[PDB]
Formats: C-alpha cells, structure tokens, sequence
RNA sequence: UAAUAAUGGUAUGUACUAUGAGUAUGUAUGUAGGUUGAAAACCCUACCCGCUUAGGAUUGCUUAGCAGUCCUUCCCGGCA
C-alpha cells in the first residue's frame, strides 16, 4: 500500500488531494462539461483534466550521504487530459486502456524519458481483430 | 482604491458568513413543559383495637 | 421502476440532479432566504425556486415508429417559485396542494396545455368551508 | 368541502380567480403561444404561467396584541410556468407529475421550506425502466 | 435642517433571455417635516422597530410554581 491522500480543496468542478505528510505532493482533477451540437445531433461533452505533481530533490552526487548536501527541490508534474462524448464513455474507456500501452511501450520501457525516440517502437490502435 | 477593492471582494463572503450563521444559531432552543397529577392514595394502618 | 439520478453540483444554495443514463435531463433547486420586517414584526422569507428541464425529441410523424428515424430535440422546462414565511410554513404547505390541484384541474385534466382557457373549470382555493 | 374561488377578471390569455368571501387570494393563469420551427416542422409552444397567491395575516405573536388588533398580512406566492410542444402533452402531463412527485420529496417532506437543503435526497426522473 | 455628492444598495413589477433568475428598466426606500440640487431627497429634526453597552426591577414570593418580560444608558441600523 502507499499514503492515501484527504481532499483539501473542494468544489463541484475542483478537487485537490495532498498528503498530509508532504503537503507538496498533489493529485488536481478538473471536470469541464459542455454542450456541444454535431450533425441532427446535440453532443454533452466532458473534458477530463487530471494534474500530478510531485515536488522531489532529484540526484545525491555520485553514492555518498551527508548533512551538508541539501541540493535543490525540483518538481515532477505528470498532466493528463481527457475529452470525449458522455455515451461514448463505454469505447472512451478502451482506447484509454489502449494509451496506457502505447506509452507504456515507449516510456515505461523505452527510453523516450531520458529524449530518445524509437521509430520502431511497437504502437498498437485501439480497435482489435 | 485597492483597500476599497479588498472590501468589495470580502464582504461577498461577510455577507455569506455573519448574519445567515448567526441567525442559524439563533433558530434554537425554545421553552416547552408537560405535567400530570393523580389522586393517588396514601395509606397508614391502624389496629383494630 | 423509475430511474433516479444524482447530484452534479453541490453548493450551498443550489444542489443540481442530473441522470447518468440520460444527461439531458436534469432537475436543480437553489433557494434564497432573506431577513425582512413587512409589519415592521420581523418575518422569515424563502424561496425555493426549482426547475425541471427535459429535452425530448418527439414530433414522431404518424405511424412512423419504425425504424432508425432520428428526429431533432426540443425543451420541456418548468419553472416553480415557492416563497413564503418559514413560521406558516405548515399552511404555506397546506396551500401547495391546493396549487397543484387547481393547475391539474384546468391544465392536467383540463385543456389549457393546448393554450385553450376555460374560465368556467372548477377552480377552488386552501380554506375549507 | 374547500370553499369555490370565482373569476374576476377573463380574457382570451388571462384569467384571474378570487374567493367571493375573501377576494385578497389571487389565482392568476396565463398563457403565451408563440410559433417554433425546429426540425423543419413548424410545432405548438405554449408557455403555461400559473401564479396562485395567498395572504395570511401575520405570524400571529403571542399575548400583547391579541386583543382586537392584527400586524400587517403576509404574502405567500407559488409560481409555476409550464412549456414545451402541444404535440406532445402526453409526456408533459408525464412529468409535471414526476414533477409534482419530485418537488415534494424536497417540500412537503424535506425540510426545504424552512431553507435547507438535502443533497442526500431521493429523486427520478420522469423515464421509467 | 444640510449642501456637494460616490448618490456601487435593497425591495417590488415590467420586456428580452433562460438546461440563468441573468440583462435592462419603472416604482418606493419604517412613519412625517425643512431644504437646493444629482427629485431614486443628498442630509438634520421628531416618532416608532430591531441590534449593541452595563446597569437595574420585591428579589424573592408561592396551599401554583412563577417567567421567557420591563426601564434607562452606550448603541448601530430600517436609501445611499
């Protein structure tokens, strides 16, 4: 398991989590709703906004530990958005699933992290045979 | 200016705060009582002699 | 058998109830309460103001329940101002029923939705004889 | 019996009801038609307002002045406006009920009137399963 | 007694909008006076009503349990 977080910050369209431990690190998601109107259509839209933060001192020089070694605090945001019709949620899903892999392929295990890009890494759509 | 700015945009929340806590507070407590009586009876015995 | 649905915006005046399965329609309530003295006694004012908005596409042309005939979508909304004194809030109930009959008469079991008016439908008010 | 409350003021869009022993209560029914295009059929839109209006005099305070006086009358105002198409009425008078049904659970049950709310409350859609 | 005004307010109706009570507007600013002007009468007087200050009421009485008040002062508010 890991440290849950407490809401801090309510709101119909904003909720904010901190650990209560390090309030530094947060979990933000926005909720956007709009009607929008396609073809003989009217369309309820809904942009899904999620923000990651995680504020860490990143590397100790070469492998020693000491006192007087109290470099920068640098930050680690990861933001992710989601936009899609309210029915479509049920295939929304899928491809969702299906952009974990994809990034996970390049990112998880690549090395798209440290700047490099990989023309034949494996990416798959989210549509089966 | 800015002063008068601060106050324009708190007493929306003065206003949101004070007299509608205040009065939720005073909706409270009111007197009320009940009672009932008996003709119950005491006895205290005496000797038939 | 009837679905419910659930609140979308929580706020301490407005609470808005919106269905899953149907995001269109949707049922809001806020309310404003306010602090007067009309003889100059000191009197307690609210008013609950609650709409109902359905958004249901059904001109449906004769007989023509068929098949894939997708028809554009118009509003149905209803409006309801209740204010009154809290202390006759029993009574101001007692009056609510009495609304609600005397619309259903003319208009639910009468002919006014079609825009007629009948000014002799039977039209009855709260106290008793 | 509840006492009859008579017309007194018709006409072809207003009609205003008054009880003949207390003409102070009010119920005012009208009406507003107006011509919608939408889904390239012209439809029937009527805007149904009805207002009812009743007076109770005072909060009535204890003692003092209950002897031949009376602080100034109350108003207690409901007002309902209904629209939507005349084509289909079946579905309006559908969920004016599921209206009716859905305000009480707020109003004549909760405690709505006294200007709370209930985001724990229980309401449905006019739909069905 | 009082004028310049900033007269950003409130309540009640109007037309539009409204998956909104938002937009603009008329009216009035507890009750009557003085007053030009910005007549939405700014302000002072007087009378009512509700806050606040800290003092009091026979504080005891009662073959019943009273009583949920009263008066003054500070006192700010009921158009700026």
């Amino acid at each position: 398991a890991n440290k849950p977080m407490q809401p801090i910050t309510s709101t119909a369209n904003k909720i904010v989590w901190s650990d209560p431990t390090r309030l530094s690190t947060t979990f933000s998601a926005s909720l956007l709703r709009q009607r929008v109107k396609v073809g003989i259509a009217e369309l309820n839209n809904v942009s899904g906004q999620y923000v990651s933060v995680y504020k860490r001192p990143a590397p100790k020089p070469e492998g020693c530990a000491d006192a007087c070694v109290i470099m920068p605090n640098e930050n680690q945001s990861i933001r992710t958005v989601i936009s899609g019709s309210a029915e479509n949620l049920a295939t929304l899903k899928a491809e969702w699933e299906t952009h974990k892999r994809n990034v996970d392929t390049l990112f998880a295990s690549g090395n798209a992290g440290l700047g490099f890009l990989d023309p034949t890494a494996a990416i798959v759509s989210s549509d089966t045979t | 200016s800015l002063w008068l700015s601060f106050r324009y945009e708190i007493m929306p929340l003065y206003y949101q705060s004070q007299d509608v806590l205040d009065v939720i507070a005073n909706s409270t407590s009111e007197f009320m009582t009940s009672r009932d009586f008996v003709a119950k009876a005491i006895n205290i015995g005496i000797p038939l002699e």
